[PDB]
Parts: C-alpha cells; structure tokens; sequence
RNA sequence: UGGAGAGUUUGAUCCUGGCUCAGGGUGAACGCUGGCGGCGUGCCUAAGACAUGCAAGUCGUGCGGGCCGCGGGGUUUUACUCCGUGGUCAGCGGCGGACGGGUGAGUAACGCGUGGGUGACCUACCCGGAAGAGGGGGACAACCCGGGGAAACUCGGGCUAAUCCCCCAUGUGGACCCGCCCCUUGGGGUGUGUCCAAAGGGCUUUGCCCGCUUCCGGAUGGGCCCGCGUCCCAUCAGCUAGUUGGUGGGGUAAUGGCCCACCAAGGCGACGACGGGUAGCCGGUCUGAGAGGAUGGCCGGCCACAGGGGCACUGAGACACGGGCCCCACUCCUACGGGAGGCAGCAGUUAGGAAUCUUCCGCAAUGGGCGCAAGCCUGACGGAGCGACGCCGCUUGGAGGAAGAAGCCCUUCGGGGUGUAAACUCCUGAACCCGGGACGAAACCCCCGACGAGGGGACUGACGGUACCGGGGUAAUAGCGCCGGCCAACUCCGUGCCAGCAGCCGCGGUAAUACGGAGGGCGCGAGCGUUACCCGGAUUCACUGGGCGUAAAGGGCGUGUAGGCGGCCUGGGGCGUCCCAUGUGAAAG
C-alpha cells in the first residue's frame, strides 16, 4: 500500500532524510508521490525536522501507512496529538 | 541448490486441475442448454441453463473466473438460449430469464 | 478532450468507413515558413451517410478496428471534389516518378 | 552581463578556399612522476564462458504429524495406554517469490517524450462506509505399507487436520437476461425472474484483538487508445491479401483482425510507403553569444531483456533472472537407460581488450517481505577496501642570510649566470607518540493511560578507539611538458640531408635559438604530457549566418504536372498569427 517513510538524501556520513509519501514498492530513493517534510538525524541546524501536519493527516486519512521511524517523527510534530 | 519455491509449483498444479475441472463443467452444461434451447425444449433448457449460471458464479467465487469473466459467460448464455428459444418456445420452466 | 479534426472524404469504396484527408499548418521548426502537412484518417460511418467531397468533423473514438479510432461527428459542408481532385491527381502523378515509364 | 582570433597557396598583393593551432569536455587509456585527506566514481570489448559462497522468505496466533528429550496420569505391578511441555524436520495452508537488484541484446516502435481519451478497464495488501459469518459433507500430503531407478526421482496401496475443497441456508448487496426511465458509444436508476457469500484463530477470556464474506467508495499502481515530436541511405519506389473494411463469433479486466468463419475490395506511398544501415528513449550532460552541434556513463523516469527460440500454468498481478514445459547450442553426472544446469544479483575466475576494484564489514541506520509480537530474512542498503580516474581541500616549510661560497656555467677572460638560492642563524611544527572520544538512536517493546491522545522507561553502532578535542613532537616527497613562427621562454657543445625532429608551417648536406646533451628560461605542479573522441573557433551546410560571369556552383533549351508564391476595394468566418486567464511542465540538475 502507499507509505509515509523516509527517503535518503544527504551524502556519505551526512544523512538527510526526506519524509515522503510513496508506494511501498518503490526504491526508497525513487519517485515519490509527495514530499511532506524532511529530517536531519544529526540535527546539524536548529531546523532539523519540519512536517506539515496538514498534509501528513490527509494521507493518513486515505490509507498511507507510516514506517515506525516515520510516525515517530510525525508524532514529534503533533500529527496525532488531539488535545 | 533446492529452493522450496518448488512448493508453489506443486500448489499450482492442484490449482490448475481444480480450475480446469470447473470450467469443463461450465462449458459442458452451457453447450447443453444452448442445445435443448436450439431444439426448442424451453422447459429443460432453462433448467440446465440455471445450473450453468450457478456453476459460473461459483467459479468466480474463487480465482477460476472472477471479475467480469463470469458475467460475460452468463450474458452470452442467457442471450443464446433466449434467442434460440425464439423459434416457438415460451419460457416454460421460466428459469433465469425474466419475462 | 477527444480530439476533433476536420477534413475531406477522399475514399468511399469502403463498407461503413470513409477516409478523411485532414490538413494542418505550422511554422517549420527551423526555417519558419508556414508549411501544410496532411493525413488520412479512416473514420467510422455506421449509416454510410457521407460521400466524396463532404467536409466532415472527425472525433477521437474508441477503437472500431485496426486503423479506425475515429468516427464522423457531423457534416461541415458537402460537395466539393476540388479537394478530392487534388488528392486524386496527386495520387495519379505517382505514375511518372518511379523506374517504369508512365503517362503521368 | 553576451560574440578576440592565429599560421599556411605568391617575388609581392587582394580574394576564394581547405588544412592546422590557441579554448572547453570525457566511465578514459598510455608514458615519466607520485605525499595526505574528503566527496564522487571505476568492463565503454566477448549480451564470451563461469568454480565457490552469499543474493527470498516468513508465519506454531491457520493445521496435523515424524524424530529427540523432560514431566505428569490410569494401575497393587508389568505390558499397554491418556495428558502436558522443550527442541527439531519437512508437510498441508497462507502472504511474499510479478518488488527490490542486473544489463541494454533487441526495438526507428504509441518504444519513448509531451498533451489528452477510457460510456472499453483492472488493481493484492492500506483507508472510509453498509451488511454479514446458520448447518452439513469431502478429499490430498505428512505418516504407514509395497514396487521400478546408478541418481534425478518416479508408481501404487492405506490413514488424517485445517483459515484446504464442496453442498444447503441467510441475500445487506452484487451478477446476468428482458422491460421502462434518466443519461448517452458498455454511464446511473428501477421492476420481475434466475444466479452468488463467509474461516477461523488468540488471549492482559464469557470481551477484546488478529482474521473471514458480499457490496459502495477512497488511495496507490497498471492495461488499452489517440494528436504531435523522435537518426542515415531514394545507388532502397513502389508496398500489401489478415492485407483494408464489414457481419458473426472467439478471446480479455477491457477496445481492437487480437484470433477465427463468412462477405466486400480494400489499405499505404514522393507531406518518402516498402527495403537497407544504425540505435534502447527521456529528465539531463558537454559545448556554443545564441541558434545550434554532440551525447544519454553515474543518479531519477519509462521501456526491453535474463544462454538462443517458442509456450502456457498459478496468481490481484508474470507469460515470471535465482518458477514450469518443449526444441537448439553448450557444461556437468552417468550403472548410457537417463539426468543436472544457466552471475545482464554481490563478490570472484577465465576469455577478449589500450582498460575497469575486495571471493571485505554490518543489517547499527533508511527501505522491503512475512509475523499480534518477540523476531526472522534482506550482497536493497549503510559502510570500509583497491585505482591520482574526476572534483575540492592540504603539505614538502617561515623570517633573517654576501655586491654574493663551492661546483656547473657562459665569457670580448674584465667578468656574467644559477642566487638569497645554499651554508648558516632563529621560528613554527606535516608525519608520528600519548590521552579523551562522538553525532548518526528512538522507535519497535514494556509500564501508566482506553492496545487511542498524552506521559514514563529500557535495549540497540557496521563505520570505530574512526571523526573531532587536548598534550607531546621531527624541517620533513618533486615532478612533467615546453623555449624557430603560431606560442610564454636562448646560449654553448656534439652531430653534418646523417642521427633524428615535426600539430600546421617546416628543421638537419660544419658558426643549427627547430636534432641530442648541457647551463639557463618559460609554463603548470601531485601531477605533467600523450593518444583517442565530442563541441568551439568553422557564417567551412550559412534558420540566426554563405554562395554560383572569370575562384567549386545556372540545368543544353523548351512545354508543362504536383508543389511554392500571388494585384486593388468591401464584407463574413477566425484556421494560421497575437492577447488574457488557467491547467501541465516529478525529483535530481
Ligand atoms: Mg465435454
Ligand atoms: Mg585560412
Ligand atoms: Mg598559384
Ligand atoms: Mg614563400
Ligand atoms: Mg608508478
Ligand atoms: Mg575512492
Ligand atoms: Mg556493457
Ligand atoms: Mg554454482
Ligand atoms: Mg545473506
Ligand atoms: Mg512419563
Ligand atoms: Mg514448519
Ligand atoms: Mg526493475
Ligand atoms: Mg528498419
Ligand atoms: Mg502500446
Ligand atoms: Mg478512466
Ligand atoms: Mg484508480
Ligand atoms: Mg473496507
Ligand atoms: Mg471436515
Ligand atoms: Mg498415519
Ligand atoms: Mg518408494
Ligand atoms: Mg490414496
Ligand atoms: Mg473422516
Ligand atoms: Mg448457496
Ligand atoms: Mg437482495
Ligand atoms: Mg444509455
Ligand atoms: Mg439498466
Ligand atoms: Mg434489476
Ligand atoms: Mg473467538
Ligand atoms: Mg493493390
Ligand atoms: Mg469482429
Ligand atoms: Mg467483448
Ligand atoms: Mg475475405
Ligand atoms: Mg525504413
Ligand atoms: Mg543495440
Ligand atoms: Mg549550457
Ligand atoms: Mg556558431
Ligand atoms: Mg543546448
Ligand atoms: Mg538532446
Ligand atoms: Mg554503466
Ligand atoms: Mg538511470
Ligand atoms: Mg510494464
Ligand atoms: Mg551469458
Ligand atoms: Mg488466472
Ligand atoms: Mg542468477
Ligand atoms: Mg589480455
Ligand atoms: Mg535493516
Ligand atoms: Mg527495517
Ligand atoms: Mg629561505
Ligand atoms: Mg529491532
Ligand atoms: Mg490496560
Ligand atoms: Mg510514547
Ligand atoms: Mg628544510
Ligand atoms: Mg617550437
Ligand atoms: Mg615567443
Ligand atoms: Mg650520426
Ligand atoms: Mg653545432
Ligand atoms: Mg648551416
Ligand atoms: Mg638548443
Ligand atoms: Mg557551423
Ligand atoms: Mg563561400
Ligand atoms: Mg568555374
Ligand atoms: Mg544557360
Ligand atoms: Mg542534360
Ligand atoms: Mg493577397
Ligand atoms: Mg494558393
Ligand atoms: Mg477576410
Ligand atoms: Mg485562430
Ligand atoms: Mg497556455
Ligand atoms: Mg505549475
Ligand atoms: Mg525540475
């Protein structure tokens, strides 16, 4: 099914993931359906994680299944927070 | 060597014979109805047609016919039978055709 | 949108099918001058309603056969073999240009 | 914000004109040379052949067993026999094996690009919604018994479970025929008739979880069709009979001669059919002032292929690289009857070649498959290795030091050069030593809380004792090409049309700035040259941006077909053309 997962975009020893919505079957770095965020594991800048909850929620509402790390990040940005 | 994908193969043959079988029946009963109808025997033709209809749907119950493949057979069947009966018939047993 | 084209009926010698010669104009990709290029479409005619010289609109359709993926929409204006003539002569002119002799 | 020209045809001149150089680029290769590091990149040839290991499995929460344990019962005791539990093996059953990874052989094509069409369609797993799962029956492995074979394995006989197969029921609904209605190419609704459902499992058991069934829809992925665009040869001009169309049928998820029977006689071509050559296409890449030329490695998208040819089965999906069948070539085993194979997966071997790497580390991260989960599997991938192959960073020292050492070197022998270069003085301190030492990892999980939101906790690093930080600390690789003009840089000597240079002009037949060496010099420097190839300069195919009296170029002349082109006024249309809005123009670049 369609997923919300991380696509690798940094450089050697300089990982920079790109949180994308893609079909489960594509290369992890292949053609995605939509970019809905980014994530710098090493937090090299204050802005090491953006998400756009609006969109993350649209895909979740239509099927998109996030990987474990994907939701960990989506949650950290309050995608599932309902308070 | 030796990869247990051999299993999928075994499995496919059981499936093959199973599908192959159901279809044989379908075609056999279909031709059967198309025959009695062609001979104007409305009563027992519709009788058999119903069996053919039934077998077709059941075949599409699992992965033997499925989709709209079943629907064509049925259509083509009800069509030929009803037309062939247009040679003095009157849908006697009033099987699956709707007056 | 299903492409709609307008052309002339050059062939009629076919059952439930007519040939529509469609022209188009465009600037040459390198030399600029506007040039006319044409193409024949085999269009569907279930009622054999159109004849030679009929300028008809053709619409993109669901395949009717190999070659036939267009149906005749409507008639734009009829009778006019001046258009059929160009095609015919240009067709007959093919006798001269070859290896064998021909009173083209 | 963008455009430089030069040498070379003559005694000399102008022009024409070709050749050649200066620039930039490359999956490079070769020669001489070679210190460190980051990031990229590396069979371009025989799509030659491949040893070996690894490259796809996973579920005991679908099912029954076999072998090996441990333990508990029936019993007064034995035999016998009942239950529980651990490991293990395959089997049945399911999901995955149609992805991910490889290569461009084929293909000049709706293959690809771009814009559209599908009332001609499909889509497992995921999401939303509606309805539901009542009863009965059956078989085949495993296992057991026997038979044929060297083996691969194959034949028969018996028993058995299930989310395995079948029947009956319920029919939300849906399928099909006929009718009617709305739409209008097979879209939606409706009525009668007929036809079609289901699977069970798990417990933090008498509910909740995982799952099952039919249907409507979403999302994603995909099939098919159409306009336009996509190389060379016309010393390839005619091509075609499934051919073109029709009717009926078959087939498919679906249109279609897709396939078949029958009928019609068509269809295509100079706006280049057919035939031959070559070639995977694109985003882009290189070059160019631009127009354009060349190109398609790496990365991303599409296609195609998996020893060559054909074929279909199973599946939501394959005509299926590590599935099946047959033919062919080949390797291998052989008890010769007959069998086993297919690295264009990673790595590696061998062959070919001018030439292209480690039979490495890890699944810690991201991604994928299966599982409730634990977790298992992932040569996808993340890393390290080798190669100046490319790009960037960096070092081989810093400051002082004679009107100037030695040697070499030229010399009008007086001096001139190498040279502040060296020596030497002082300063710093690449290497290397010692110490500390990461980010990448927080989730899954478990506890609280509703298996939710939210809060809390624990486990987890291949790279790696690496990066980086701090202390200590030695002056410690230099090379290559060139110096007649173009083209930055000149002298001596040897040689004597020889030996040899040479990109183009051209050098050498005894005073050679052009050969060879030397001193000196220029250029670049961990590289410098060479060869090859692409674009430029080259307005040297000229669309931008050229020509044809005598330089290459007017057809020997005419007639005329297609085609190209077309006077003045008005009106309609609005195709070309122009304008506004809007959609599209993936990411990377
Ligand atoms: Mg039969
Ligand atoms: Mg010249
Ligand atoms: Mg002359
Ligand atoms: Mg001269
Ligand atoms: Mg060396
Ligand atoms: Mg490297
Ligand atoms: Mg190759
Ligand atoms: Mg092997
Ligand atoms: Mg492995
Ligand atoms: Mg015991
Ligand atoms: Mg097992
Ligand atoms: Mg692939
Ligand atoms: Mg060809
Ligand atoms: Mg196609
Ligand atoms: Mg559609
Ligand atoms: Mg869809
Ligand atoms: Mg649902
Ligand atoms: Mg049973
Ligand atoms: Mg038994
Ligand atoms: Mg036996
Ligand atoms: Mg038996
Ligand atoms: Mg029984
Ligand atoms: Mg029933
Ligand atoms: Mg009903
Ligand atoms: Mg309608
Ligand atoms: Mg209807
Ligand atoms: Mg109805
Ligand atoms: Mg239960
Ligand atoms: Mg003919
Ligand atoms: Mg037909
Ligand atoms: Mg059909
Ligand atoms: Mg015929
Ligand atoms: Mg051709
Ligand atoms: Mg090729
Ligand atoms: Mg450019
Ligand atoms: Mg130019
Ligand atoms: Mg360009
Ligand atoms: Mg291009
Ligand atoms: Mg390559
Ligand atoms: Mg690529
Ligand atoms: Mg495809
Ligand atoms: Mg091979
Ligand atoms: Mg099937
Ligand atoms: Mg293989
Ligand atoms: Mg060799
Ligand atoms: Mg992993
Ligand atoms: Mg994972
Ligand atoms: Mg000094
Ligand atoms: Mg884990
Ligand atoms: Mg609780
Ligand atoms: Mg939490
Ligand atoms: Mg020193
Ligand atoms: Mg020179
Ligand atoms: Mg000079
Ligand atoms: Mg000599
Ligand atoms: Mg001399
Ligand atoms: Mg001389
Ligand atoms: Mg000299
Ligand atoms: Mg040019
Ligand atoms: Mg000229
Ligand atoms: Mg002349
Ligand atoms: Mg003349
Ligand atoms: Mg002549
Ligand atoms: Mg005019
Ligand atoms: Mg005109
Ligand atoms: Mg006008
Ligand atoms: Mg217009
Ligand atoms: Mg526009
Ligand atoms: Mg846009
Ligand atoms: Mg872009």
């Amino acid at each position: 099914m369609v997923k919300i997962r991380l696509a690798r975009f940094g450089s050697k020893h300089n990982p920079h993931y790109r949180i994308v919505v893609t079909d489960a079957r594509r290369k992890r770095d292949g053609k995605y359906i939509e970019k809905i965020g980014y994530y710098d594991p090493r937090k090299t800048t204050p802005d090491w994680l953006k998400v756009d909850v609006e969109r993350a929620r649209y895909w979740l509402s239509v099927g998109a299944q996030p990987t474990d790390t994907a939701r960990r990040l989506l949650r950290q940005a309050g995608v599932f927070r309902q308070e | 060597r030796n990869l247990s994908a051999l299993k999928r193969h075994r499995q496919s043959l059981k499936r093959r014979l199973r599908n192959k079988a159901k279809k044989s029946a379908i075609k056999t009963l279909s031709k059967k109805a198309v025959q009695l109808a062609q001979e104007g025997k409305a009563e027992e033709a519709l009788k058999i047609m119903r069996k053919a209809e039934s077998l077709i749907d059941k075949a599409a119950k699992g992965s033997t016919l499925h989709k709209n493949a079943a629907a064509r057979r049925k259509s083509r069947l009800m069509r030929k039978v009803r037309q062939l009966l247009e040679a003095a018939g009157a849908p006697l047993i009033g099987g699956g055709l709707s007056a | 949108p299903k492409k709609v084209l307008t052309g002339v009926v050059v062939s009629d010698k076919m059952q439930k099918t007519v040939t529509v010669l469609v022209e188009r104009q465009f600037p040459h990709p390198l030399y600029g001058k506007v040039i006319k290029r044409s193409k024949k479409y085999l269009a569907h005619d279930p009622e054999e309603k159109y004849k030679l010289g009929d300028v008809v609109e053709i619409i993109e359709s669901r395949p009717i056969s190999k070659r036939k993926r267009f149906r005749v929409l409507r008639l734009v204006e009829s009778g006019r073999m001046d258009l059929v003539e160009k095609y015919l002569i240009r067709r007959q002119n093919y006798q001269s240009l070859s290896k064998r002799g021909g009173k083209a």
